[PDB]
C-alpha cells in the first residue's frame, strides 16, 4: 500500500 | 557540485524544494553529501525528500509504460529506458550510502534512517527486477531493513517516528515484493498496538509526528484486511 | 533522435505523455520535427503540449524563486540557472519554428499554430528579460501574435479554437507583458462577442471546443474588471 | 490571466 511520505503532508 | 560550498548546496537543495525542482534538489544533496561530512537530521530529510521524489515519479511513469506494454517495440523500448534510469537514480542513492553514509553513522537514529533508506532503494530496483539477480535484490532489501529494525527494537522508543517510518516501510516490503502479506499485516498490527501503548509518554510535537505514521499503518491493514 | 524512425518518435510522445514525462516527450517530438517533413494538425498538438508543460514548470519555479530573491548570492545565482535554462528551452523552440515549420506553412491553419507559438516563447522569453534587449524580445511575441491574428481574422471564422486561443494568448501577452490592458479587455471582449454569434453555425463537438475557450476569455474578462 | 492550456482538460 503506503510507504513514508518524504514530507509530513 | 565540487566547486560549490556545502553551505550553498544546501541552501540551494531547500530552494529547489520550494520551487517543486526536486532533480536540481538532489543534485545538490548529492553534491553535499559527497563533501565527505556526515549530514545533521534536517539534511539527511532533504536527501531523502530529493530523491524519494525523483524516483517516485519514475515508478509512476514504469507503471504507466508496463500497463500499457502488458495490455512494434517502441512501448518496450521507452519503459527500457524509464527502467534504465530508475535504476541508474537507485543505484546513484545506493552509491552514497555505500560511499560513506552508512559506515560513518554511529549514532542509532543517523543509522537506521540511512538503513531504512538502503532497503527503500534496493526495493525500488526490485519492483522492475526480472533476471537473475532479482532474488539477490530481494534479499539486499530484506537485509538493510532487517538491520534497521534490530537497530531500531533496542535503541529507539516504539513511537519513534524513524521506527515507525521504518516499520511501515518494511511492511509494504514484505506484501508487494517478498509474498509475505501476513507478515506485514503482523508487522504493521504490532508496530501500531506498541506505539499506541507508548503515545502517554510524548509531547503535543511528539504525538503529532507518531499519530501522523500510525494513521499510515492503519490505512495499510484496512486496505489487506 | 537521428537514428529513430519519425513514426516511433511519434508513438513515443505520445507514450510520453500518458506517462507524464513531459521532458521526454518534448525531446521526441524535437527528433520528430527535426526528421523535416511537415506536422500533421495531431503532431501539431504533440509539439505545443510537450514544450508548453516544461515551461509552464520552469515558469512557475522562476516565479517561486523571483518571489524569494525580491523578499548570500546562492537565491539569484539559482534564479540565474532556472532563467538560463528556461531561455534555452524557449530559445530551441523558436529555433523549430525558424527551421523550418513556419515557413513550410502554408495552410492557415498551421501557420497560424506556429505562430501563435512563437509569439508565446518570446512572451515567455519577456516574463523574465531585464536587459538591452528586453525591447525587441517584447516586440517580437507582439510581431509574431499580430501576422497570426491578421491571418486569423482573414481566413478562419470566429469561433476557430486555434483562432480564439491565439485571441486568449494574445490578450494575455496585452494585459501582462506590453502594460495594455486595455487593448487586452478590448481584444478579449470583442473575440467573445464574435464567437458567440458564429456558434449557431456549429456542431455539437466544435461548439464544445469554442465554448471552452470562450468560457477561458471570459475568466480573464472577470479578473481584469 | 490565463493563457490556453496543452490539452483541452
Ligand atoms: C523514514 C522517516 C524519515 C523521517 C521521519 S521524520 O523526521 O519524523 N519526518 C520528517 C519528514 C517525513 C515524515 C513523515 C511523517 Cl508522516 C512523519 C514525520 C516525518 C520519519 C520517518
Ligand atoms: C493554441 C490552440 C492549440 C490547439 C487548439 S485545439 O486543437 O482546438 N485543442 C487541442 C488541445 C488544446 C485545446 C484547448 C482547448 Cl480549451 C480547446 C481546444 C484545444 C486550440 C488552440
Ligand atoms: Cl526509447
Ligand atoms: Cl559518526
Ligand atoms: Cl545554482
Ligand atoms: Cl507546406
Ligand atoms: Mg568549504
Ligand atoms: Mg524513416
Amino acid at each position: 500500500a503506503g510507504s513514508i511520505p518524504g514530507r509530513r503532508s | 557540485m565540487g566547486s560549490m560550498e556545502r553551505a550553498s548546496l544546501i541552501q540551494k537543495a531547500k530552494l529547489a524544494e520550494q520551487a517543486e525542482r526536486y532533480e536540481d534538489m538532489a543534485a545538490f544533496m548529492k553534491g553535499a553529501v559527497e563533501k565527505g561530512e556526515e549530514l545533521s537530521c534536517e539534511e539527511r530529510n532533504l536527501l531523502s525528500v530529493a530523491y524519494k521524489n525523483v524516483v517516485g515519479g519514475q515508478r509512476a511513469a514504469w507503471r504507466v509504460l508496463s500497463s500499457i506494454e502488458q495490455k512494434g517495440p517502441e512501448v518496450r523500448e521507452y519503459r527500457e529506458k524509464v527502467e534504465t534510469e530508475l535504476q541508474g537514480v537507485c543505484d546513484t542513492v545506493l552509491g552514497l550510502l555505500d560511499s560513506h553514509l552508512i559506515k560513518e553513522a554511529g549514532d542509532a537514529e543517523s543509522r537506521v534512517f540511512y538503513l531504512k533508506m538502503k532497503g527503500d532503494y534496493y526495493r525500488y530496483l526490485a519492483e522492475v527486477a526480472t533476471g537473475d539477480d532479482k532474488k539477490r535484490i530481494i534479499d539486499s532489501a530484506r537485509s538493510a531493513y532487517q538491520e534497521a529494525m534490530d537497530i531500531s527494537k533496542k535503541e529507539m522508543p516504539p513511537t519513534n517516528p524513524i521506527r515507525l517510518g521504518l516499520a511501515l516501510n518494511f511492511s509494504v516490503f514484505h506484501y508487494e515484493i517478498a509474498n509475505s502479506p501476513e507478515e506485514a499485516i503482523s508487522l504493521a498490527k504490532t508496530t501500531f498496538d506498541e506505539a499506541m501503548a507508548d503515545l502517554h509518554t510524548l509531547s503535543e510535537d511528539s504525538y503529532k509526528d507518531s499519530t501522523l505514521i500510525m494513521q499510515l499503518l492503519r490505512d495499510n491493514l484496512t486496505l489487506w484486511t
